[PDB]
Order: C-alpha cells, then structure tokens, then sequence
RNA sequence: AGGGCUACACACGUGCUACAAUGGCGCAUACAAAGAGAAGCGACCUCGCGAGAGCAAGCGGACCUCAUAAAGUGCGUCGUAGUCCGGAUUGGAGUCUGCAACUCGACUCCAUGAAGUCGGAAUCGCUAGUAAUCGUGGAUCAGAAUGCCACGGUGAAUACGU
RNA sequence: CCUCCUAAAGAGUAACGGAGGAGCACGAAGGUUGGCUAAUCCUGGUCGGACAUCAGGAGGUUAGUGCAAUGGCAUAAGCCA
C-alpha cells in the first residue's frame, strides 16, 4: 500500500482544493488496474497462450484467467469457446503494489518511451494503455522468455469524468507526456 | 551479457563479438575496445565481468539498434514524403542509388515476375 | 550531391528569387537551371522547374534546400 | 536552354565478383616485365582517419615521376558457422574533376550487410610456359572501365584413338 | 407424424389451399443444490483489423433455446459448476 497511503496524503487532499471537492468520500479513488493482453492466436501454437498466461502470471502476484470466445462469428475463426486471453485484474494490496511496480520500474524499463498519453483515458474517466511489448520487467526471467509480448492494461477509477481522471495519476508519478 | 541490448555476443574475441551490436562495426569494436581499456583477443564469453561493465558504458556513446534504425528509417521518410528522386525510388522500390533497371536490381527490387 | 564547399546556382534565378524574397512571393519562377541549389531565401516561393516539355511547381520546404530544384521534376514519364 | 541516349513486369548474349580453411584477416617480408609523361608525370615535407589538400624539387626522360607488384613466404589467428565467408543494398557525411555532378560522375569515412554453401537441360575455351591463377601498364579522356589492347609472376592435367 | 394461417376471439372444420419441418439427439443435452445473465452500439486499449480478448457507458427478454413453427421462459426452460 506504499503508493495507496500516498494517496490519502498527497493526494486526496490536492484534489480536494484543486477540484475543490467537498467529502473525502468523493476524490477519485484508484479503483484496481484491470491487465488482459489478448494473446489470441493459440490454433497455430496454443502453446503460447499458457506462455502469455505465465508470462502474466509473472507481472502480476496472482492467477491468469484465460480467456475464450464468445461470438464464435469471428471470420479469424473462434467458436463460441476456444482459448484466446487471460485479462488477470489487479487486487487490492497487489494493484497498488503493481501501480508501484510499473510508473516506477516498467514504465521507466522502456524502448524508446519519450512521453505517455494524455487521451488513454475514457469518457467516464479511465485510463489504459498498450505496452506494446512486454519490458521483460520483473518476470519469469530475461533472456528467457519466447517472441515478444505485449499487453493491455487499465486503470479504472470512480472518476465522473475524464478531467477528473487526470488529476489521479497526475498526483502520483504517471510520466505522461507534456 | 545484453551489453547494448539483448545480443550475447559469446565465445568469440572482444572485437568481432562486439560487433554483433546492431550499430557497430568493424572499425567501431576494433575501437571501442582500446579505448574502453580491452584487448581483441579476448573471449567476452570467460571476460571478466567488471571488463564487461565498461564496454557497455563506452558503446552507449555510439547510436545503436534501438534509435539507430528509429531514426535511420525518419531520415527515408524525409526525403520520400518530400517529392525528391530519392524519395520517388523508395516508394517504387527502385535504385535510388541510380543504377540500371534495364537489367540487374533483384537485389533493390524482387526476384522474378515473369 | 558532394561538390565540395560551395552551394552553386545560376545567376537566372538568384536574380529572380532575390527581388522576389523582398518584393514578397508572386507568380511561379520560369527557370531550367534545376542542376541549382535550393536555398532558405526560396522557401515557401513559387518555382515552375521546366523538367522537359514544360515547368513544374514546386515549394521550398525546409528539409527542402541542401537539394538541387531537378531532383523535385521527374524527368521521364513511366506508366 | 533543359531533357533523352543511364528509361522498366520482362527475355537473351559477354563478362566482374562470391559462395570460402588450396581460405579470410593481422603483422613481417622476397623476387618482375612492359609502358606513360611541359594545360604533363609530379616527389620530399606538412595537414587530414581517408579519398585528398597546402607548399613545392626534379624529369622531357637507361638520370626524375606515375610506382608500394600480387601471388608467395614466416608467425599468429579464425575451426566450417551462412561464418572474422561473400559483398549487393541503403543511410549519414565528405574529396576531386569540371561553368556545371537532380536526372547521370569516380572515389573516401562510418554504419548497414542481401543474394549466394559450386548452379537443370544444355553449352564454351584451352595441347605448354598453354590452361588456371596473380598482379602491372596504355590508348580514349577534364572527370565515369569489371570493356579493349598490352606486360610479366607462379604454373598443371590429358591425347587410346577417329 | 409435428407447426402456423385458412378457422368468423371455446373445441373442432374442407380444397391437387398458402408456408415449413419429423422417422431423431443426448449417461448428459437427465436429477438436484449452489451461483450467473444477454444481443447490439459508443468510447478508450500491444500485436487486434468489419468482426476476437480487455475497460467502462448506453442498451434492455432485439440474445439464447440440440433440430421446424407456434406458444413459453428472468422464480428463468437460457448459462456455469
Ligand atoms: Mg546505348
Ligand atoms: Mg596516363
Ligand atoms: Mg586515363
Ligand atoms: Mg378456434
Ligand atoms: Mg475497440
């Protein structure tokens, strides 16, 4: 909870004058990042969606949930069941733990990264944004992994809008780009 | 050892070894090793780790895989999305060099389409 | 490309291009001296580079000047 | 004046260079012939990583310059890998020629590092200093040779027979 | 043999009338207990594009139902164990 008490101080607070809120219950908590990485493929492998499985089950302290289908009219192919995800949300401790470990570490562990962006978010007031590739960060070893990665991840928070949605994030260490 | 990037350049001598790197060459390892304080003959491989730890901090100095070919391709982009004969060779996949199209450019262009 | 040290162009169109820099921009340029450098007096300018049956538009853009005006008029036309 | 003869899905002839260890690369080092040259060949020295530049002697030639032969040989390395093989491609930046290097010049530095592991049917040259291989010079020409013409180094195999 | 209309708001009704299906399938696709709920669109997300997986919002039985059609189904018969 090393980041979620910064909240409470830092936070909170600063928003409570910024967007001048009037009750502590109000100011836009951090509600769990979410992590899914639609691996699909699998009919060529299948192997490699157990492998993007692990591989999650690496960057996060929990249990990847593989996904399936569910239209099955899917021209890729699909049919109704058939593996081809594992979104694995964030809980808790862990969540903040996690939005510790990237912002910090994955973030920083970059490519080319010069900037985040400042439009990921929603209408509500949510952000998420592709790595693009998995950093190898903290994961089941470096050098030994398989082709590449990549993910999606999303943050999620009571914010009633997408401004509001700023202000978190922008309080913690969120990198963005400006 | 990653070094720049990935690449374990392993089991061979310093120079060649080194040049496995994406962005140096030939002239650049037989370089960067002196200057960085390293022989040639010497296997990266059983090199001592400190040894290593400099080569490193000296090749950060040289453009490499990462931003190399970033910004080798941005330069391509420049002179194509500007109207030049360059640019003009690109998107058609011919000789910007100026070569002969008539006959040989199966290497600049395809193979067969007969 | 190299030449040395030396931007080279033709009297023709410095003549031209230099009255025009300071009489603001106008009407295109007639010129073939397209084996000419481009310079950052010409940016934004109107250039009509005859390429062989007739002028062609052109734009001195930045990126657009360490360039010869002939390699911005295709001179053979293919398909 | 500028462009075109350097166009391109393509096909054919002649070649150059590779596929490597009878080799690549590093270092040291031995032997040659034949030529060219006062809008020329241009040393030595200095600067530049280098192409080259500055200054500037000599030679109109068995006197001077182009000009440092390459193989080879000694040591060392690589240990057979698409590789320290092979270099196309392209990018960035330059040198020189010439009014003038876009189309279309030759070369240099760094980077990049494709095809290619000896090539089907078919087909070519060569009987000895020949073939094979290695370098060298000249004509043309301001400046664009793997072409042409010429030079020497090393140096085979095979011919029953028609 | 089953379904709808013909069929005049009970049942039932004819034509060489207008339209479709059956001759099976399941040891679970049966039983019960416990839990779940869609289609579709918008927006924002690595490779993810018309159309996979993910996040929200709108939406509300327009989904689903082993196979026709009608009636039915959220206390779900629909879905998972
Ligand atoms: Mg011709
Ligand atoms: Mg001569
Ligand atoms: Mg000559
Ligand atoms: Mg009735
Ligand atoms: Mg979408």
């Amino acid at each position: 909870a090393k980041l979620h008490d910064y909240y409470k101080d830092e936070v909170v607070k600063k928003l409570m004058t910024e967007f001048n809120y009037n009750s502590v219950m109000q100011v836009p908590r951090v509600e769990k990042i979410t992590l899914n990485m639609g691996v699909g493929e699998a009919i060529a492998d299948k192997k490699l969606l157990d492998n993007a499985a692990a591989d999650l089950a690496a960057i996060s302290g929990q249990k990847p949930l593989i996904t399936k289908a569910r239209k099955s009219v899917a021209g890729f192919k699909i049919r109704q069941g058939y593996p081809i995800g594992c979104k694995v949300t964030l809980r808790g401790e862990r969540m903040w733990e996690f939005f510790e470990r990237l912002i910090t570490i994955a973030v920083p562990r970059i490519r080319d990264f010069r900037g985040l962006s400042a439009k990921s978010f929603d209408g509500r007031g949510n952000y998420s944004m592709g790595v693009r590739e998995q950093i190898i960060f903290p994961e089941i070893d470096y050098d030994k992994v398989d082709r590449v990665r990549g993910l999606d991840i999303t943050i999620t928070t009571t914010a009633k809008s997408d401004e509001e949605g700023r202000a978190l994030l922008a309080a913690f260490d969120f990198p963005f780009r400006k | 050892a990653r070094i720049a990037g990935i690449n374990i350049p392993d089991h061979k001598h310093a120079v060649i070894a080194l040049t496995s790197i994406y962005g140096v060459g030939k002239t650049r390892s037989k370089a960067i090793l002196a200057a960085a304080g390293i022989a040639e003959d010497v296997k990266i491989s059983e090199l001592s780790e400190g040894q290593i730890d400099t080569l490193r901090d000296e090749v950060a100095k040289f453009v490499v895989e990462g931003d190399l070919r970033r910004e080798i391709s941005m330069s391509i982009k420049r002179l194509m999305d500007l109207g030049c004969y360059r640019g003009l060779r690109h998107r058609r996949g011919l000789p910007v060099r100026g070569q002969r199209t008539k006959t040989n450019a199966r290497t600049r262009k395809g193979p067969r389409k007969p | 490309r190299s030449l040395k040290k030396g931007p080279f162009i033709d009297l023709h169109l410095l003549k031209k291009v230099e009255k025009a820099v300071e009489s603001g921009d106008k009407k295109p340029l007639r010129t073939w001296s397209r084996r000419s450098t481009i310079f950052p007096n010409m940016i934004g300018l109107t250039i009509a580079v005859h390429n062989g049956r007739q002028h062609v538009p052109v734009f001195v853009t930045d990126e657009m000047v360490g360039h010869k005006l002939g390699e911005f008029a295709p001179t053979r036309t293919y398909r």
